[PDB]
C-alpha cells in the first residue's frame, strides 16, 4: 500500500538520478575550459528612472526593446520609455501588494498581480485614452508571484499556492492549471517558443511544464534553499535559476541536469533575479548584496559587477536586442546599464 | 486518501524517467556553439560604439 | 594702530 | 524635437501626479495585524468598522489608520513579510481563551526586517480566561508556569512571557489588555501609534 | 609684524575652511546622491549647504586678514563676496532655528506632523527662512562701496543705518535664534521628562546642550564684538583688545560652520553608515 | 463612444466675436492635446490652433494670433475681430502625444461659421485624380524641409475625407496605421518624398486626400487630392 507506493517512488527517483548520472560523461567548465574569456564587462548606468517612491518588485521589457513597464509597491505600475526616461503611462492599481508585472510581447497589454491572489490585465491602447483594467484574473489560492504574456488572450500565472495556471483573458478563465510544486512558486520563465516554460519554487525545485498539454516534463534539482529567480538561455535548450543560496545554476533540458553552478565564496546574499544577454554568454544575476553581478555564462566566472544601487536589487532584464540592462531595486530606481 | 497522492507521484516519476536523455558533453558543446554564433550580434560583451549605442 | 585695523573691516562682519 | 516636447510635457504631467500621490500616501499610518487563526483579528477589525490581503482604513483622531490583515496568505510569510517592512508599528492580537502564538510573536520579533518596528501586543478574551481558568488550571499552556492560579497573575506572567521576545532595544511592546466587548482598542492603538511616530521621527532626526 | 590674537584667528580661519570644506562637501554629496530628500534630511541638507556655502567663501577672509588689506579684486566683489558671507553665516543661523522649533513640533504635536508635515513642507519652510536671510543681508549689498582714498581699496560700507544694522542682526540673530532653540529644547526635555522617554532624555538631552552649548561659544563673541565697537569709541584698552579679538570672534563664528554638520547630520547613526559606505567610494 | 459634438457656428457681422464650443465625450478628454481645424467653403483644411493637456501649451497660426483663444469636458475657441477671411467648417480634433501614440486620431463632426515664410509648406502635385475601383492608386505630398526627425520619425500624417463628412487619420507619422483603417492602405517616403498607396480601392475609400506635417508648429496642410471615381 503506502510502504509499496513509497518503495516505488524511491525506485524511481533513483533510477532518474542513475540514468542522469549516465548521460554525464563531461562538464561544463571542461569543455569552455580552452576558449579565452571575455575579460571584464564594464557596464556604465546609462540612465536612471527616478519616477517610484517604494520598493520596486518587477520590472519586464517591451519587444520593441525600448518601453519598459515598473512596478512597486507605491500603487502604481508606469510605463518608461529607455530612450528619453519619459513616463508614457502610470497606471494605478486597485492592490498596491503588486509582486510581480508583464509587458505584453505585442505591446497592447500590462499584467500586473501580486498579494491579492489576482492577475489584473491592463489595455494600453484603449480607444477612450486612458489605461483600464480589460481583466481581474481570479482563482489562485495564494500570492501571484508571477504571470508572464503568451500572446494578447493567453497568459501563464505562478502563484504562492503551489500551482501554475494558464488563462484565457477573454473568457478570464483558468485553461490548464500546472500542479506538482511542493511549495511557493516565486519565478517563472517562458520559452521563446512559448510552448515550453519552467517555475522556480521555495520547494529548492524547478520543473519544466508543457503548455498544451499541461503537464510537468522535467523537474530539476540541486539548490539548497528556494529558489527566486529563473530564466531561459536564448537557444531554449537551457536555464538558469537563480536561488537564495547566494549559487545561481544552470539546467539542460536535455541533458536533465545541471551543467555549471554560478557560486563565489564572497557572495552570501540570495539572488533576486536571473537574466542572460541577447547571445547567452553572460548571465546578469541580481543580488540582495544591493549589486548585480555580470557571470560569465560559459566559464562560470565573474565578467563585472553592476554595482550603484543603494539596496537590494530586484529585477533584472535584458532588452530583446541585447542593448541594455534594466535593474530595478528598492531603492525606487531603475537603472539602465550598458 | 494518500494512496491517490503516492500513486500520482509515482507516475508523474515515470513519465518524467521516460525521457530520453544525451550526453552532457553535446549539450554543452551546444551551448558555446550557440554563444559563439551570435557573439557578434551581443552588444553588452563588447561596449557598442557611442555612435550606435541608442543610450549614449 | 587701531584705525588700521578698523578700515580692514573684514566682509564678515 | 515635434512631438517630443509635448511627450516631454504629459511626463512632467504625469511624475507631478506621482508626486502628489506619494504625498497624499505618505499622511496615512500603516498597520500590520498579525496573530493566530480565529485570534481576535476579526473582532477588533469589526468593531472598529469596515483569500487574499484584506485592507481595513478608518479615520480616529485626525489620523488615517490603515490596518493590513494578512491572515488569508496561508502560505511561506518569509517571501512576502517583507512587503511591509514600512508598517508603523504591527499590531499582534492573542486569545488568552487557548504556545502556538509565543512561536510566531519570536519569529516576527525578531525578523530582520522588523527590528525597528515596535509591536502592539493584545491580549484579548480576558473574561474567557478568566471562566478557562476556573474551568481548569492555566497550568496546562504553561507547565512551567509554578506560580498562582489566579487570572490576575496569570495575565502578567502571559503578557511577560510573550513580551520576553523582545531583543532590539529599539523597538518597544505596548501590551494591552481586552474582553472583546470594549471600544478601546482604537484608542490604546491610537496612543502607541502616537508614541511610535515620535519615537521614529525622533530617531529620523538623529535625536534619539 | 603680527599679533598673537591675529595669528590664533588665522591658524583658525584656515583650519575652519579646510575641515569644513570637506565635511560639508562629504555631506551635501552623501545627501544629494546616496540619500533621498526624506522630511527629516531637507533641514540637514540645507544647513549643510549654508555651512558649505560659508566655508567656500572664508578663503577670501582669510586672504583679507593676510594681506591686511589691499583689496584686489573689483567693486562688484567688494559688493557680492560680504553679502554672500552673511546670508551664508545667518542662513545657517535661522536653519538651525528651523531645525529646534521642527524637533519641539515632531514632539509636541505628533499628530499634526503625521498630516500636515510632508517633504514639499519642508523645502517651503527652508524656503522661507533663506528668504529671510536674504532680506536681512541685503542692506550690506546695498551699501557696499569700494573706495581708494590711499595707495590701496579701503572697500569699508555712529551712523544711524549702521547702527540699525548691527542691531537688527544682534536682535535676530542671536537673540531670537537663541531663545527659540532654548525653548524648543528645554520643551523637548520637559517633555521626555514624562513617561515612556527612558531610552531618550539622556542622549537627546546631552545632544540638546552640546548643541545649544557649541551655538553660543560660536557666536556670542561675534555679536559681543559688533555691539561693544559700535558702543565703545577706539583708543583704548579694550577697544584696542576689541578690535584684536573680531578677528578670532569671526574665526569662532566661522568654526560653528564646521562644527554643524559633526552635530547635525553625523548624528544620525544611518548618515554615519552612509558617509562610512561612501568614504570608499 | 467616443464623440466630438461642437457647436457655435452661423453667420457672423464683419468685425465681430463668436465662441465656438467642442463637447467632448466617450474618452478622457483631460488626458488628450485639443486642436482645431477649419476647411474654408472651397479650400482645404488649415490649422488654427492647438491646446495642450493641462493647458500648459498653446499654439496658434500666423492669420489667428492674437485674434483667437483657446482654452467640464469642453473645448473652447474665443475668437473675436471676425474678418472675412475667417469663414469656414471648424473641426474638434483630439491628440495625445506619447511614444507610439496616434495624434489626430479623432475628429468632430465640424460646425459651419460663416462671415460676411518658415512653415514647412506641402504641395500636392495631382489636384484631382480620376480613379475606377478595383485597382491601385496613389497620391504624392511634397515638402519644403525634410520631415525626417534626428530621432528617425517623419512626420507626414494622411486624412481622408468623404463626401461631406468629417476627416479621418489613415495613416500617422508617414509609415504607421491608424487603428480601424483597413490594411489596403499604405503609405511611405523618405525627407521629402511622399506616397499614399492604396491598393483594391473601395467605394467609401473615394473622397479627398490631405497630407499634413508634424514636424513644427504651425501645422501645415497639404493643398489635398481629389481621388474622384471615374
Amino acid at each position: 500500500e503506502l510502504d509499496q507506493l513509497r518503495q516505488e517512488a524511491e525506485q524511481l527517483k533513483n533510477q532518474i538520478r542513475d540514468a542522469r548520472k549516465a548521460c554525464a560523461d563531461a562538464t561544463l567548465s571542461q569543455i569552455t575550459n580552452n576558449i579565452d574569456p571575455v575579460g571584464r564587462i564594464q557596464m556604465r548606468t546609462r540612465r536612471t528612472l527616478r519616477g517610484h517612491l517604494a520598493k520596486i518588485y518587477a520590472m519586464h521589457w517591451g519587444t520593441d526593446s525600448r518601453l519598459l513597464v515598473s512596478a512597486s509597491q507605491d500603487g502604481k505600475l508606469i510605463i518608461w520609455d529607455s530612450y528619453t526616461t519619459n513616463k508614457v503611462h502610470a497606471i494605478p492599481l486597485r492592490s498596491s501588494w503588486v509582486m510581480t508585472c508583464a509587458y505584453a510581447p505585442s505591446g497592447n497589454y500590462v499584467a500586473c498581480g501580486g498579494l491579492d491572489n489576482i492577475c489584473s490585465i491592463y489595455n494600453l491602447k484603449t480607444r477612450e485614452g486612458n489605461v483600464r483594467v480589460s481583466r481581474e484574473l481570479a482563482g489562485h489560492t495564494g500570492y501571484l508571484s508571477c504571470c508572464r504574456f503568451l500572446d494578447d488572450n493567453q497568459i501563464v500565472t505562478s502563484s504562492g499556492d503551489t500551482t501554475c495556471a494558464l488563462w484565457d483573458i477573454e473568457t478570464g478563465q483558468q485553461t490548464t492549471t500546472f500542479t506538482g510544486h511542493t511549495g511557493d512558486v516565486m519565478s517563472l520563465s517562458l520559452a521563446p517558443d512559448t510552448r515550453l516554460f519552467v517555475s522556480g519554487a521555495c520547494d529548492a525545485s524547478a520543473k519544466l511544464w508543457d503548455v498544451r498539454e499541461g503537464m510537468c516534463r522535467q523537474t530539476f534539482t540541486g539548490h539548497e534553499s528556494d529558489i527566486n529567480a529563473i530564466c531561459f538561455f536564448p537557444n531554449g535548450n537551457a536555464f538558469a535559476t537563480g536561488s537564495d543560496d547566494a549559487t545561481c545554476r544552470l539546467f539542460d533540458l536535455r541533458a536533465d541536469q545541471e551543467l555549471m553552478t554560478y557560486s563565489h565564496d564572497n557572495i552570501i546574499c540570495g539572488i533576486t533575479s536571473v537574466s542572460f544577454s541577447k547571445s547567452g554568454r553572460l548571465l546578469l544575476a541580481g543580488y540582495d548584496d544591493f549589486n548585480c553581478n555580470v557571470w560569465d555564462a560559459l566559464k562560470a566566472d565573474r565578467a563585472g559587477v553592476l554595482a550603484g544601487h543603494d539596496n537590494r536589487v530586484s529585477c533584472l532584464g535584458v532588452t530583446d536586442d541585447g542593448m541594455a540592462v534594466a535593474t530595478g531595486s528598492w531603492d525606487s530606481f531603475l537603472k539602465i546599464w550598458n | 486518501a494518500s494512496i491517490a497522492q503516492a500513486r500520482k507521484l509515482v507516475e508523474q516519476l515515470k513519465m518524467e524517467a521516460n525521457i530520453d536523455r544525451i550526453k552532457v558533453s553535446k549539450a554543452a558543446a551546444d551551448l558555446m556553439a550557440y554563444c559563439e554564433a551570435h557573439a557578434k550580434e551581443d552588444p553588452l560583451l563588447t561596449p557598442v560604439p557611442a555612435s550606435e549605442n541608442p543610450f549614449r | 594702530r587701531r584705525r588700521h585695523f578698523h578700515h580692514a573691516l573684514p566682509p564678515a562682519r | 524635437s515635434a512631438e517630443e516636447r509635448a511627450a516631454l510635457e504629459r511626463s512632467k504631467a504625469i511624475e507631478k501626479n506621482l508626486k502628489e500621490d506619494g504625498i497624499s500616501a505618505a499622511k496615512d499610518v500603516k498597520l500590520l495585524l498579525l496573530g493566530a487563526d480565529n485570534s481576535g483579528k476579526s473582532t477588533i477589525v469589526k468593531q472598529m468598522k469596515i483569500t487574499g490581503i484584506v485592507e481595513t482604513h478608518f479615520t480616529f483622531k485626525n489620523l488615517h489608520f490603515r490596518l493590513f490583515d494578512v491572515g488569508g496568505q496561508r502560505s511561506e510569510r518569509k517571501k512576502w513579510i517583507h512587503c511591509f517592512e514600512d508598517v508603523t508599528a504591527i499590531i499582534f492580537c492573542v486569545d488568552l481563551s487557548d504556545h502556538e502564538s509565543l512561536m510566531l510573536f519570536d519569529s516576527i520579533c525578531n525578523n530582520k526586517f522588523f527590528i525597528d518596528t515596535s509591536i502592539i501586543l493584545f491580549l484579548n478574551k480576558k473574561d474567557l480566561f478568566g471562566e478557562k481558568i476556573k474551568k481548569s488550571p492555566l497550568t496546562i499552556c504553561f507547565p512551567e508556569y509554578t506560580g498562582p492560579n489566579t487570572y490576575e497573575d496569570a495575565a502578567a506572567y502571559i503578557q511577560a512571557q510573550f513580551e520576553s521576545k523582545n531583543r532590539s532595544p529599539n523597538k518597544e511592546i505596548y501590551c494591552h489588555m481586552t474582553c472583546a466587548t470594549d471600544t478601546n482598542n482604537a484608542q490604546v492603538i491610537f496612543d502607541a501609534v502616537t508614541d511610535i511616530i515620535i519615537a521614529n521621527n525622533l530617531r529620523g532626526c538623529g535625536l534619539y | 609684524l603680527f599679533q598673537p590674537q591675529d595669528i590664533a584667528s588665522m591658524v583658525i580661519l584656515g583650519l575652519t575652511c579646510l575641515l569644513g570644506l570637506l565635511g560639508n562637501g562629504l555631506v551635501l554629496w552623501v545627501a544629494g546622491v546616496k540619500m533621498k530628500t526624506t522630511v527629516n534630511t531637507v533641514w540637514f541638507l540645507h544647513l549643510t549647504l549654508a555651512d558649505f556655502l560659508c566655508c567656500l567663501s572664508l578663503p577670501f577672509s582669510l586672504a583679507h586678514l593676510i594681506l591686511q588689506g589691499h583689496w584686489p579684486y573689483g567693486l562688484f566683489l567688494c559688493k557680492l563676496i560680504p553679502s554672500i558671507i552673511i546670508l551664508n553665516m545667518f542662513a545657517s543661523v535661522f536653519l538651525l532655528t528651523a531645525i529646534s522649533l521642527d524637533r519641539c513640533l515632531i514632539v509636541h504635536k505628533p499628530i499634526w506632523c503625521q498630516n500636515h508635515r510632508n517633504v514639499r513642507t519642508a523645502f517651503a519652510i527652508c524656503g522661507c527662512v533663506w528668504v529671510v536671510a536674504f532680506v536681512m543681508c541685503v542692506p550690506v549689498f546695498v551699501y557696499r562701496d569700494l573706495f581708494i582714498m590711499d595707495n590701496r581699496s579701503i572697500c569699508r560700507y555712529v551712523p544711524t543705518p549702521l547702527m540699525a544694522i548691527t542691531i537688527t542682526r544682534l536682535v535676530v540673530g542671536f537673540l531670537v535664534p537663541f531663545f527659540i532653540m532654548v525653548i524648543c529644547y528645554s520643551l523637548i526635555v520637559f517633555r521626555m521628562r514624562k513617561t515612556n522617554f527612558t531610552k531618550s532624555r539622556n542622549k537627546t538631552f546631552r545632544v540638546a546642550v552640546a548643541v545649544v552649548t557649541v551655538f553660543f561659544i560660536c557666536w556670542t563673541p561675534y555679536h559681543l564684538v559688533g555691539v561693544l565697537l559700535l558702543i565703545t569709541d577706539p583708543e583704548s584698552s579694550l577697544g584696542e583688545a576689541v578690535m584684536s579679538w573680531d578677528h578670532m570672534s569671526i574665526a569662532l563664528a566661522s568654526a560653528n560652520s564646521c562644527f554643524n554638520p559633526f552635530l547635525y547630520a553625523l548624528l544620525g547613526k544611518d548618515f554615519r553608515k552612509k558617509a562610512r559606505q561612501s568614504i570608499k567610494g | 463612444d467616443v464623440q466630438l459634438v461642437e457647436s457655435g457656428g452661423g453667420l457672423v457681422q464683419p468685425g465681430g466675436s463668436r465662441k465656438l464650443s467642442c463637447s467632448a465625450s466617450g474618452f478622457a478628454f483631460s488626458s488628450f492635446g485639443m486642436h482645431w481645424v477649419r476647411q474654408a467653403p472651397e479650400k482645404g483644411l488649415e490649422w488654427v490652433a492647438y491646446i495642450s493637456s493641462g493647458s500648459g501649451t498653446i499654439y496658434y497660426a500666423d492669420t489667428v494670433k492674437g485674434r483667437f483663444t483657446i482654452s467640464k469636458n469642453t473645448l473652447f475657441l474665443q475668437m473675436t475681430s471676425l474678418r472675412s477671411e475667417d469663414t469656414a467648417m471648424y473641426y474638434c480634433v483630439r491628440s495625445i502625444y506619447y511614444y507610439g501614440s496616434s495624434p489626430f486620431d479623432f475628429w468632430g463632426q465640424g460646425t459651419t461659421l460663416t462671415v460676411s515664410g518658415s512653415d514647412i509648406v506641402m504641395t500636392q502635385a495631382t489636384s484631382s485624380v480620376p480613379v475606377t475601383p478595383g485597382e491601385s492608386v496613389s497620391i504624392s505630398c511634397r515638402s519644403s524641409k525634410s520631415l525626417l526627425h534626428s530621432n528617425g520619425n517623419t512626420y507626414l500624417y494622411w486624412f481622408l475625407q468623404r463626401p461631406g463628412q468629417s476627416p479621418q487619420l489613415l495613416i500617422y507619422r508617414m509609415s504607421n496605421l491608424a487603428s480601424g483603417v483597413p490594411d489596403r492602405f499604405s503609405g511611405s517616403g523618405s525627407g521629402t518624398a511622399f506616397t499614399l498607396t492604396i491598393s483594391r480601392l473601395e467605394a467609401e475609400d473615394v473622397g479627398v486626400y490631405y497630407c499634413m506635417q508634424h514636424l513644427e508648429y504651425p501645422l501645415t496642410f497639404g493643398a489635398g487630392t481629389k481621388l474622384e471615381l471615374k
